[PDB]
């Protein structure tokens, strides 16, 4: 859906983006997300990916640890749970998500399973530090 | 191997399901898409190829999983209000 | 008959809005977006507004709802298109679209300014440490 | 083309810098004369 | 003598400041140099070939200066090509 | 310079090395002092709700009798409780009646209150003069503004179905961008001072 959704841009930034787009990288394009997360990996900061924000904060919260999400977010969508068309079970199951919601409950679910199950930890100034003139002293 | 049933699967969607079935009052069994793979139509046999597919054609009777929602799948299929808002962004190589 | 709230950017109303009679003084982004609704739908609208709360919510003891929602689950009006918040409550009594606009809770602070220079501002090139360093390297040396 | 002012040397500080500059100079100056050639030693 | 070196050494450095920002300085020599900036104004004849080429154009960098075109400079647009010679010439390079 | 310097060997090399110290030192105050006087840089004191929550010296609240206390207060992770433990317990009143009441209280402030709102609102107003706000952090909740219709009106599918055609395009994002960043006022140098007493 990312392909498509600069293709069919009509935003400026996201139009030059697709200019760029489908350039000899040679391949600036990839086959496995996996993949994608190795390339940039490997690339010391040559490579930047683009994908969904969740699973780009799964990953930051992944050991080792060497990545980390940027930015806002350039499009806007959503998940949801699906039920066949003319089911029982469409009115409880919104009314549910809803009341869910406000209650905070899939909130607390994001950071059980995002953050207080990361590998990784939770979370200045441009002063001449000791360790730039450590020489010095020895 | 230990565990069988439901109690094998853990995970944010399957906490999700069990709230949602504990509001709305039923029981349910898990299972998963055998394709492997999120609902879309071939494009000449107009057969869908995924959870969508478990789901218009009766196999299944909800689907709890990243859906993300388009409009092709909302003709054929009822969604529900979001329940994790998304977007594109960026990765980049963490500065050491 | 749409309804909307001068909630701006959503809907305001024009510069020069006398000279305006109807449907075309209101600007913004419901405005527009109720075009292309009616667009791809087809039908014909007439943007009007209602106040009395400018917003859905209920009074427990009257138990009457006001404002858009209000005139919605009483037939004043067919759809509304607005900065209208999904919510358990209202889904109960109306129908909801998918979110055209996600958002959330935030911070606004003041925009950092160029602080007024300090005291002791000239030692701001090298850390307190070095600073302490340096006394204590010439005491030694 | 902007023509360069003679003593724009200056520029870098405040003409309030150099006016503090010559009078700390010259209460520097005394306060060390004094200091110097004041007790009977 | 902390006074003196304090006093000097701020002295070369706002000294190189100056300088290097003198250095940094890069004039409008196009059309996008002019468009991302706003420290200066651009407008051209209330009435024209020009306003109609900006307003009509599906260029990137064009259509951005239409949309900031008509803004409130209060007055951008001109009515006399004599009149806006004269603007130009009366501000002290805040015009274009 | 000096009315003495040392003339044994093991004071000269203490000398000597005293003397490189000196050098580098002198050198690295001037050169970091240049660039310090060259490139501003204004570090926002907030980039996040935890550092909201730890600083004492900023005050924070919300609109009194809103959907935004209502989350504070019913919240269950440990910042937000924090924080409405912080807004019950403040004095004087954080809390505010209006939004624009909230948004004067921000800008005669200077960097001591900070208002939590909405995204939407808060983006439009770092494109308004004064342009004197800006929104920091992410979002701490999540909503939608949606489309509403009559239990039973035909009106429900097409609406929907256009709202997801519209996303799908792009139209909606070009509208944002054509109401909060154009049509905004300010967009996203100085010359060098000189040193002031
Ligand atoms: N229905 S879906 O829309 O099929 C879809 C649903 C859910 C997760 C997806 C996903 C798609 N996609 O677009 O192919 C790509 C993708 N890529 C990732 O890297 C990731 O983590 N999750 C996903
Ligand atoms: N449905 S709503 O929920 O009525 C509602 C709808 C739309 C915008 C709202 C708003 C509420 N509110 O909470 O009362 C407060 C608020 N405050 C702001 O500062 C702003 O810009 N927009 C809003």
């Amino acid at each position: 859906s990312t392909k498509e959704f600069f293709r069919r841009s009509k935003i400026a930034v996201f139009e030059k983006m697709w200019t760029y787009m489908k350039s000899a990288e040679p391949s600036v394009f990839v086959r496995t997300t996996e993949e994608g997360m190795i390339r940039v990996r490997k690339s010391k900061g040559k490579y930047a990916y683009l994908l969904e924000s969740t699973m780009n904060e799964y990953i930051e919260q992944r050991k080792p640890c060497d990545t980390m999400k940027v930015g806002g977010n350039l499009d806007s969508k959503g998940y949801g749970i699906a039920t066949p068309k003319g089911s029982a079970l469409r009115g409880p199951v919104n009314l549910a998500v809803l009341k869910l919601s406000e209650q905070g409950v899939l909130d607390k679910l994001k950071s059980k399973w995002w953050y207080d199950k990361g590998e990784c930890g939770s979370k200045k100034t441009s002063a001449l530090s000791l360790s730039n003139v450590a020489g010095v002293f020895y | 191997n230990q565990f069988e049933g439901n109690d094998r699967y853990e995970g944010y969607c399957v906490e999700l399901a069990a709230e949602i079935a504990k509001h709305v009052g039923y029981s349910y069994r898990l299972e998963i898409v055998s394709d492997g793979k999120y609902g879309a139509r071939d494009p000449d046999t107009k057969a869908w190829n995924g959870m969508v597919g478990e789901l218009v054609y009766g196999r299944a009777d909800v689907a709890v999983a990243p859906l993300t929602i388009t409009l092709v799948r909302e003709e054929v299929i009822d969604f529900s209000k979001p329940f994790m808002s998304l977007g594109i962004s960026i990765m980049i190589k963490k500065p050491q | 008959v749409v309804t909307t709230i001068l909630e701006s950017p959503y809907v305001m109303m024009k510069k020069n809005h006398e000279m305006l009679e109807g449907n075309e003084r209101y600007e913004g982004y419901c405005v527009d977006l109720a075009a292309e609704i009616a667009k791809h739908c087809g039908f014909k609208y007439k943007l009007t507004i209602v106040g009395d709360g400018k917003y859905g919510a209920r009074d427990a003891d009257t138990k009457i709802w006001n404002g858009m929602v209000g005139e919605l689950v009483y037939g004043k009006a067919d759809i509304a298109i607005a900065p209208l918040t999904i919510t358990l409550v209202r889904e109960e009594v109306i129908d909801f679209s998918k979110p055209f606009m996600s958002l959330g809770i935030s911070i606004m602070i003041k925009k950092p300014q160029k602080s007024k220079p300090g005291v002791f501002s000239f030692l701001d090139p090298l850390a307190y440490e070095i600073w302490m360093c340096i006394v204590f390297a010439y005491i030694g040396v | 083309k902007s023509k360069p002012g003679v003593f724009s040397f200056l520029d870098p500080l405040a003409y309030e810098i150099w006016m503090c500059i010559v009078f700390a100079y010259i209460g520097v100056s005394v306060v060390l004369f004094l200091v110097s050639r004041f007790s009977p030693y | 003598w902390f006074f003196t070196l304090i006093i000097i050494s701020s002295y070369t450095a706002n000294l190189a400041a100056f300088l290097t920002v003198e250095r940094m300085v890069s004039p409008i020599e196009s059309a996008e140099d002019l468009a991302k900036q706003t420290e200066i104004a651009y407008g051209t004849l209330e009435a024209g070939s020009t306003k109609e080429f900006f307003r009509r154009s599906k260029i990137a960098v064009f259509e951005k200066m239409w949309t900031y075109m008509k803004s409130a400079e209060p007055s951008v647009f001109v009515r006399t090509t004599e009149e806006g010679m004269i603007r130009v010439r009366k501000s002290k390079g805040k015009y274009a | 310079g000096c009315d003495i310097s040392p003339r044994s060997l093991s004071g000269r090399i203490v000398g000597g090395v005293w003397w490189f110290f000196t050098l580098i030192i002198i050198s690295s105050y001037t050169a970091n002092l240049a660039a310090f006087l060259t490139v501003e840089r204004m570090v926002s004191p907030i980039e996040s709700a935890e550092d909201l929550s730890k600083q004492t010296e900023i005050a924070y609240g919300t609109l009194d009798s809103g959907s935004t206390k209502e989350f504070f207060r019913r919240s269950k992770i440990a910042v937000f409780d924090k924080m409405w433990t912080y807004m019950r317990s403040a004095e004087p009143s954080v809390f505010v009646r209006t939004t624009a009441e909230g948004v004067a209280r921000v800008r005669k402030s200077k960097g001591k209150y900070a208002y939590l709102l909405e995204s939407t609102m808060n983006e439009y107003i770092e494109q308004r003069k004064p342009c004197d706000t800006m929104k920091v952090g992410g979002n701490l909740d999540s909503k939608g503004y949606g489309i509403a219709t009559p239990k039973g009106s035909s009106l429900g599918t097409p609406v929907n179905l256009a709202v997801l055609k519209l996303s799908e395009q792009g139209v909606l994002d070009k509208l944002k961008n054509k109401w909060w960043y154009d049509k905004g006022e300010c967009g996203a140098k100085e010359k060098t001072s000189a040193l002031s007493l």
